């Protein structure tokens, strides 16, 4: 059942060993030098077919011919639609995110910064502080 | 009112927690598929190991009735073992869920008697394997305690190493197998103890003169040793 | 901490709430509320601690064990909690 | 001195748990003496 | 009807899935896990900047709970790991400031 | 069924393997200079080893040598009946009992602080949910 | 299905968690309640496991006997031949007798069939074997006769045979009744123990 | 060596476990028999003090908690259960050398004293008699 | 390529694990700690000093000797908050919608 | 000592002795009493066997510790040297300190003796080990001083040491008290069960 | 560890033991007249065996022959699904239960008439003694 | 001969007893696990019909 | 166990319950004069009169 990484293993592994992947981003495409545009702010205008479909499927599960997977899916879509507006309200209101919304920076500054020097993990205190010595 | 709506994102978004779940639920998000861990490696019973035992590769006998189907270690593993973490390595020598040889005692005095005769410890019988994180936490706490006990000790890291090897070999559930791995570090600690005592208390001996054939050949160098 | 004590706590809560009213309840009835919630929490931990420890163990082992397969490890815990609540609050 | 039930090599011999035996032989002996050659045998 | 509990257990499952997929070299699975991690929770979003500036007893409680659930130190360089850690810590901070934690076995 | 066993493996000599024994080897015999050296040392009053003295100065605790028919064959034997000490309280441990199942501090500590913290977190989340339910029930 | 084993501490706790103060009255009471609970659970387990094992064993026996096509004193087999059923019901409930319609050879054959069937059915430990064999031997003695003349001679053996027969039937009936009564008593006791456990779990105290 | 045998050092783990089980069973049987006797006597007397007095009708020390044996000590040239740090080459010993037109010691390996092996390979093992000047067969 | 690690090599595997797409801080793996004896020790010390159980529980505090905190949480604060905002708005960064912030963070942390 | 096994029939009884009539009310009641009796006997056996095993084990431990000449927090050993006893009682109850009468070499020797004794006594799992070792290390630091000057510096460590010490003592006391209470409760319960069995044997019926 | 075993015992020929094989024995080969006889019987229409007929008259119950590729190789197989009978009552026996210990008729009969008679004799003697004691008590 | 081996005719009495013990242990473990599950479910439901 | 074609020959029979593994040893080298040649004295050479010591006492 396994799909081998090296079907020609005594040849492929030595000649062309697979590398360690990179999951932060694709790395095969250009880097955007502009952020994403602010999406249109949402509201409860758009939960129509989610509210009514969840009502339908819940009434049908109350009958029993529906199932539970469907109820979970519908409820989670509806709740996502509500969470959109709740998150929009939080972002627009709470002032700590105003800087983050209008956050801008370029790769040149990212490469010129020097905060990477201070990224070392600290050191756990001594176990004698438990006995206060 | 449905139970657990927001609690199965693994189901809503087809996210497998492991390749076995991926294969089962047919999410097919693991590029390399899945080689199933067979049942003899997922569970089983403790066995005898030495070739100088007559009941070798036979299940260990207990006072209580126990399934005699044994855990089989991986003796012929595949070449590519994509996950070489401790999680996937430990399954080759122990079952993660522990052995299937645990008792359910009908009485408390049976438990007492088994313990009294050395045939039961819950530490050993009702327990899983330890995770790498747990092992590391234990080792680091022990190392801190030893460093506090004495910094100016030469056998320090040797004691830490025997502790580390016991933890890695899962001595809670296979103590005899783990001691077989760790007695070398115990022996090295035993040596370091005397080497320190003889350095603290000055102990030396009259060395004899150099032998006539200390060098095998005249053109050979006689590298000086302390 | 016992079911009887927690039930009596919730009855104290409800009667003092009917005394106060829908407008000043959260102001007047904080201590009784905390006592009731703590007792219900003790009951929940006692009656659903095995399932929580099992979920914790499965989480440590990456849900690789036999008992971690499927969704029972989660559904058992949620069902225990639902049963405890239905037994206490109404 | 940390894992006594898991370190059997550093444990006393079963004759020590028995509470029964010019100069007498010692009552307490370890299994770690097996790691020495001239522990029990003489150096003659 | 049990959103806090449900989302907590889901987050833990997704962390475990991320770790397993990393061990098995599965970018698709681990990015799915990262994407499915409840980023649309207003309470946790509001509590994030509060956690980032808290100090003292509350911070120590939340750190203790986070080291219980996830004691491994993430790589300081991997922002996805850093962000999931921050999210879990913010969730625990929200739960603690609503109903504080009682971590001692001795209690009454 | 172990004594007086049969020949199980064959005995043989491979072709042209050497033997290193001459024809007078049976008349050859060994010899050690140790007996003669001992006699000479005793007669000339040369330095004796300390093994002739039964007391042992090589440790702090008292040892006495036990001789097996000769001063060359001895073992030191300790004389002290050593007192041992335990900085331990009695009756604080019942290892046969499984303690993870009993409810209490001893049980949580035979379990871990991690499990206890997880239990507390579940407790807090459950309390949040039940507080919401109480609020909506009593607003009605 | 089983649960996973419980978690254990990674760092060794030796006695550090032991109590530094003697127990209190409520704690002692709670301990007594715990002991009562474990005794109750032991009793319930004994009942449940005995019931389960016996149910499984007896269903297996029933399926085995149905598989090998057995018939007992309670004739509850549908796969039987009508002739075999008549013969068995004669041996169990009625009177085995040869008809005057038959020829003497066929009478001999009928008696041989009766003897073969009955000897396979009843072993030497069976009490009714000797009376049955005696009655069939008397039939063999009296083949060349009419039923009216045969009755006078074979009645003395048929009486003992019928007696042993009815005794076995009464034994079966009594066994069913007594087993039902015992079973119901045990189940009622288990239910009461369960309710006692329920109230004690409502009263139990700790965390 | 006889002292080691008294302590069960030459035994295997199966033998140790069997001895342990034997003690367990003997003790269990003693206990249950004493209980039957005590209950009978206390039932005919109708007195609990009798049961109490049967608690001291049978305590030297205890059974050992753990055991160590010789087969738990590791052995092997390549076994890493014996390797702590590499031993220097100038401290490792040399294998014997034999090379001539007639015979050598390089076409095979006899092994160590414990871990032995056949010097000849699989194709000529059936014909070992042909590589010998003398051959003394088995007894069977 | 990834060959089996025998049991004798596991102690080195625990503190020098192989490379992954999600590695830990190997330099900090010896610094990860979580004391199961913290509260028992605290209680024992306080009860030996002479306090009551209630006083001990009021004076109890959680362990500071735990695994240290990530310095990224204090150095990359604003970048992380912006990334989390982007994720909350764009559904977890599906089809590469938070690549901007994530790449800025990665560059800041790595520097080639 | 045991009884011989009971006698068995030589001839095989299969079902001949089975009842041909259902049980009666008194017989059913007697059966219920028999079940109660066997449950009572099971409980009594559990109590008695646990008590016996624990008594034997703990007496064996006591004899072993007396054989190897051990001394604990309760100094209850007569074979001790007076010097060893003073040292141990200082480590358990009093304050270890070097006297100004002694020469610095003898002070070093005394501190080494304290450290050796305490390290053999307390293992790394012990909580008081670190405070004790710290206090003795401070004494080593402050050998060339007077007790008055040494107190100010070593008090901060002696406080923690004394705290862990008193904690262990309290643990021992509490353990003794709780074990006594539990033991007495169990014995009282067993006695009551015995009397219940006695009355049920006076009421039991049959032969 | 059973397949592909080694030679465990020696192979040999004792001196002057005979072989009974000539030098053309390898060219010798066997022969049976059975095939030719079958052909001749079939061609001349000689008496056939009854094994050519699948039905079996050699018993009263129906049997049918099953052939393995040839009329010479057959086995009879019975056709009936035989009905079995038991002149036994159900639920009259509990063999797992020890019956010598329970008080009752079933218990005495799982014990013996000899033990019951002995018990009755003891009963009678005890009754005699107790009657004497009653007499002397009530005469006073 | 293969039929005889299915019935355990070539086995020894030790092997027969071991197979018997193996079945016994498997059955016992199944039963005790089912009892634990049943008791847990019937305790959270507070109903005897569940045990039944 | 008795047969030489058993691997556990002259070893005690294994039961589900714990049982003493010391075996009954038949008389393999009996004396010439066996004055009592009745069944009472003969049966002791192959079985123990009081039965074997392998009986259980079941907890349930
Ligand atoms: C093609 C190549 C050409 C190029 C060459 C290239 C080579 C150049 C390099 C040189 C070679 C170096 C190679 C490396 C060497 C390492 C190998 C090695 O040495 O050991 C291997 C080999 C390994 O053996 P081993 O199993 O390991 O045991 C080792 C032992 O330490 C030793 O074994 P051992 O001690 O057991 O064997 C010794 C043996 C033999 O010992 C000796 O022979 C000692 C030497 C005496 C020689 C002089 C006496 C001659 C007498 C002749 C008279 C006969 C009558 C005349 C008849 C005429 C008609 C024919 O003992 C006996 O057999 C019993 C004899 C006891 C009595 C002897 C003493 C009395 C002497 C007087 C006789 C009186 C008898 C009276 C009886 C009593 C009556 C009352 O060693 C030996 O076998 C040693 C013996 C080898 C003998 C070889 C036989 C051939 C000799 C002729 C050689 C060619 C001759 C050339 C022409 C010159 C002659 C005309
Ligand atoms: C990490 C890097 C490492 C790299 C590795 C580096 C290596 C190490 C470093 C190397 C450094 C460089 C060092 C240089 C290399 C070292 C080599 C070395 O050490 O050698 C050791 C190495 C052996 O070491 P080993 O550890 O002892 O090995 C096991 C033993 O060798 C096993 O012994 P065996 O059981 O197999 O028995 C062998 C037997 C073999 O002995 C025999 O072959 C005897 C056969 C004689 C039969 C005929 C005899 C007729 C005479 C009868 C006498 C009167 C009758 C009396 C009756 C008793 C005597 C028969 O015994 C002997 O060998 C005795 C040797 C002493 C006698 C030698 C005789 C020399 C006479 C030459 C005559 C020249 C005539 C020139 C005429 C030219 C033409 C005009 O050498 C060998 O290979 C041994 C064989 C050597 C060949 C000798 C053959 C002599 C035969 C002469 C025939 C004469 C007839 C001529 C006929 C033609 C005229 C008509
Ligand atoms: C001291 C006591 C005095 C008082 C006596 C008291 C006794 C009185 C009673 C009599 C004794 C009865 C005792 C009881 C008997 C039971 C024991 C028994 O029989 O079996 C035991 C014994 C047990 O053997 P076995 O292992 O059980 O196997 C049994 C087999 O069934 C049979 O074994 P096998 O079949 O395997 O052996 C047969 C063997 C021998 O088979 C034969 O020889 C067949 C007979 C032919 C003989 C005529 C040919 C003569 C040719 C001579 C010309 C040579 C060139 C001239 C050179 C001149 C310069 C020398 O086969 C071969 O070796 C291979 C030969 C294949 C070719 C032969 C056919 C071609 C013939 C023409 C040759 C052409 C060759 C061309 C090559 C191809 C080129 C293209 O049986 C045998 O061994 C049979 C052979 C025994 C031969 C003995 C050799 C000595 C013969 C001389 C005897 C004394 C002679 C007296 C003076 C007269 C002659 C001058
Ligand atoms: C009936 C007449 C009897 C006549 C007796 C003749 C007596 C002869 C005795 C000579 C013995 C000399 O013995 C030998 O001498 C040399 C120095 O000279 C010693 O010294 C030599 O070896 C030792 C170390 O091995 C070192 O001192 C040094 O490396 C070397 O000089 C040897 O250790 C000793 O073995």
């Amino acid at each position: 059942v396994r799909n081998q990484r090296y079907p020609a293993s005594p040849v492929q592994e030595i000649f062309l060993p697979e590398p360690v992947p990179f999951v932060q981003f694709d790395q095969t495409a250009p880097s955007p030098n502009s952020p994403p545009a602010p999406l249109p702010s949402p509201s409860l205008s758009q939960c129509e077919e989610q509210k009514d479909r969840y009502r339908d499927i819940s009434s049908m599960f109350h009958r029993g011919v529906a199932g539970a997977e469907q109820v979970r899916e519908a409820y989670n879509s509806m709740a996502k639609c509500f969470r959109r507006v709740s998150v929009a309200e939080v972002l627009e209101s709470d002032p700590a995110f105003r800087q983050a919304r209008n956050f801008t920076m370029d790769l040149k500054q990212a490469e010129d910064d020097q905060r990477y020097k201070q990224l070392q993990y600290g050191r756990v205190p001594s176990i004698l502080t438990k006995y206060h010595l | 009112s449905i139970l657990g709506a927001e609690a199965f994102p693994e189901l809503l978004s087809k996210v497998p927690l492991n390749p076995q779940m991926d294969e089962d639920k047919h999410f097919n998000k693991y590029k390399w598929g899945n080689e199933p861990i067979p049942v003899n490696r997922r569970t089983g019973s403790r066995m005898n190991s030495s070739i100088y035992d007559n009941r070798n590769h036979e299940a260990v006998r207990h006072p209580w009735s126990t399934d005699a189907r044994t855990f089989h270690p991986n003796d012929n593993p595949e070449a590519d073992r994509i996950n070489t973490q401790y999680s996937n390595m430990v399954s080759d020598s122990f079952p993660e869920g522990g052995f299937s040889d645990a008792p359910r005692f009908s009485s408390n005095w049976e438990r007492l008697l088994a313990y009294h005769h050395g045939l039961y410890s819950p530490e050993k019988f009702n327990s899983t394997t330890k995770t790498a994180d747990e092992i590391r936490l234990a080792v680091n706490d022990f190392a801190a305690k030893v460093h506090a006990d004495d910094p100016k000790n030469a056998c320090k890291y040797l004691m830490i190493e025997e502790f580390k090897c016991l933890q890695s070999a899962q001595a809670r559930i296979d103590p005899q197998g783990a001691a077989t791995k760790c007695v070398k570090w115990f022996n090295e600690w035993r040596q370091c103890a005397w080497d320190q005592e003889k350095m603290v208390k000055g102990y030396n001996y009259i060395e004899d003169r150099r032998a006539r054939k200390h060098k095998p050949y005249i053109g050979a160098p006689d590298l000086q040793y302390s | 901490m016992s079911v009887f004590e927690a039930r009596s706590s919730f009855l104290d809560l409800e009667q003092c709430a009917r005394a106060a009213g829908p407008q000043r309840w959260e102001a007047e009835c904080q201590g009784v509320r905390q006592r009731a919630l703590q007792a219900a929490a003790d009951v929940m931990s006692r009656e659903c601690g095995a399932y929580g420890d099992s979920f914790f163990q499965c989480y440590r082992h990456g849900f690789r064990l036999e008992a971690c397969q499927g969704e029972k490890a989660t559904m058992q815990l949620l069902r225990c909690q639902r049963m405890v609540a239905d037994r206490l609050v109404p | 001195p940390f894992m006594w039930r898991q370190r059997a090599y550093c444990a006393p011999v079963p004759s020590a748990f028995a509470s029964q035996q010019g100069v007498r032989k010692p009552l307490l002996r370890s299994n770690s003496e097996s790691l020495s050659v001239f522990s029990q045998i003489p150096d003659g | 009807s049990s959103p806090h509990m449900d989302r907590l257990l889901g987050d833990l499952k997704l962390l475990a899935a991320y770790d397993s997929a990393a061990g098995w070299q599965e970018p698709k699975a681990m990015e799915s896990a990262f994407q499915s991690l409840s980023w649309d929770d207003a309470d946790v979003l509001k509590a994030l900047p509060q956690y980032l500036n808290c100090r003292g007893e509350q911070k120590r409680r939340v750190d203790f709970a986070y080291a219980a659930l996830c004691p491994r130190p993430v790589d300081e360089k991997d922002p996805k790991q850093t962000l999931m850690s921050l999210w879990m810590k913010a969730r625990l901070f929200s739960y603690d400031q609503k109903h504080p934690f009682v971590l001692s076995p001795f209690a009454a | 069924s172990m004594d007086h066993g049969m020949q199980y493996s064959s005995i043989y000599w491979e072709t042209s393997h050497r033997t290193y024994l001459p024809f007078w080897a049976s008349l050859t015999q060994k010899f050690s200079w140790k007996i003669m050296d001992d006699q000479i040392r005793s007669f000339l009053r040369l330095p004796k080893p300390v093994t002739t003295e039964p007391f042992v100065f090589s440790s702090g605790s008292p040892y006495i040598r036990r001789y097996f028919g000769d001063a060359d064959i001895s073992v030191p034997v300790p004389l002290h009946a050593p007192a041992h000490f335990a900085f331990v309280p009695t009756g604080t441990v019942s290892p046969w009992e499984e303690t993870g199942m009993e409810t209490g501090p001893q049980g949580a500590a035979a379990r871990g602080a991690a499990a206890t913290a997880f239990r507390a977190v579940l407790e807090s989340a459950w309390k949040c949910d039940i507080d919401e339910q109480i609020k909506e029930k009593l607003h009605s | 299905t089983a649960l996973p084993p419980p978690p254990s501490a990674n760092v060794a706790v030796s006695f550090t968690a032991a109590p530094a103060e003697p127990l209190s009255r409520g704690e002692v009471k709670a301990a007594s309640l715990k002991l009562e609970l474990q005794n109750i659970e032991r009793e319930l387990k004994d009942w449940w496991m005995s019931r389960k094992i016996l149910r499984d064993r007896n269903i297996g026996l029933f399926n085995l006997l149905q598989h090998h096509n057995f018939a007992g004193l309670s004739v509850n087999n549908a796969k039987l031949s009508d002739s075999q059923r008549v013969m068995w019901t004669d041996l169990v409930q009625g009177k085995p007798d040869v008809e005057d319609k038959l020829s003497v050879d066929a009478r001999e054959m009928k008696v041989d069939m009766y003897e073969k069937l009955f000897k396979q059915a009843a072993d030497l430990e069976n009490p009714c074997r000797m009376p049955g064999v005696a009655y069939l031997r008397c039939l063999r003695d009296t083949l060349t006769e009419t039923q009216s003349a045969r009755r006078s001679s074979c009645l003395n053996a048929f009486s003992s045979f019928d007696a042993c027969r009815t005794g076995l039937l009464k034994q079966q009936s009594a066994a069913v009744e007594n087993s039902l009564v015992r079973q119901n008593m045990a189940d009622v006791r288990a239910k009461a123990l369960f309710e006692r456990r329920a109230v004690l779990l409502d009263l139990v105290e700790g965390k | 060596a006889q002292l080691h045998a008294s302590e069960g050092f030459w035994d295997s783990e199966s033998e140790q476990q069997e001895a342990r089980l034997q003690r367990h069973a003997e003790h269990r049987n003693d206990l249950e028999t004493t209980w039957e006797e005590a209950l009978r006597e206390a039932t005919l007397a109708r007195n609990f003090d009798v049961l109490v007095s049967y608690l001291n009708h049978g305590q030297n020390g205890i059974p050992p908690s753990v055991t160590w044996n010789f087969n738990a000590m590791p052995y092997g040239k390549e076994n890493p259960d014996t390797k702590t740090f590499p031993i220097p080459d100038h401290e490792q010993p040399y294998r014997a050398f034999s090379l001539g037109f007639t015979a050598n010691n390089l076409s095979g390996n006899w092994g160590d004293y414990i871990d032995r092996q056949d010097n000849k390979n699989a194709l000529m093992r059936p014909a070992r008699m042909m590589f010998t000047d003398v051959f003394i067969p088995t007894t069977k | 390529a990834a060959s089996t690690i025998p049991i004798s090599q596991w102690p080195s595997l625990l503190y020098a694990p192989p490379s992954s797409p999600a590695n830990p801080a190997v330099e900090a793996l010896p610094e990860m700690q979580f004391d199961d004896l913290h509260y028992p020790r605290q209680m024992l010390l306080c009860r030996g000093a002479g306090y009551s159980l209630e006083q001990c529980n009021r004076m109890a505090q959680p362990d500071a000797r735990v695994t240290p905190e990530n310095p990224a949480e204090k150095l990359l604060k604003e970048e992380a908050v912006a990334a989390i905002a982007c994720l909350s708005q764009r559904e977890g960064g599906k089809d590469e919608q938070c690549r901007y912030y994530i790449e800025r963070m990665y560059k800041l942390a790595n520097k080639e």
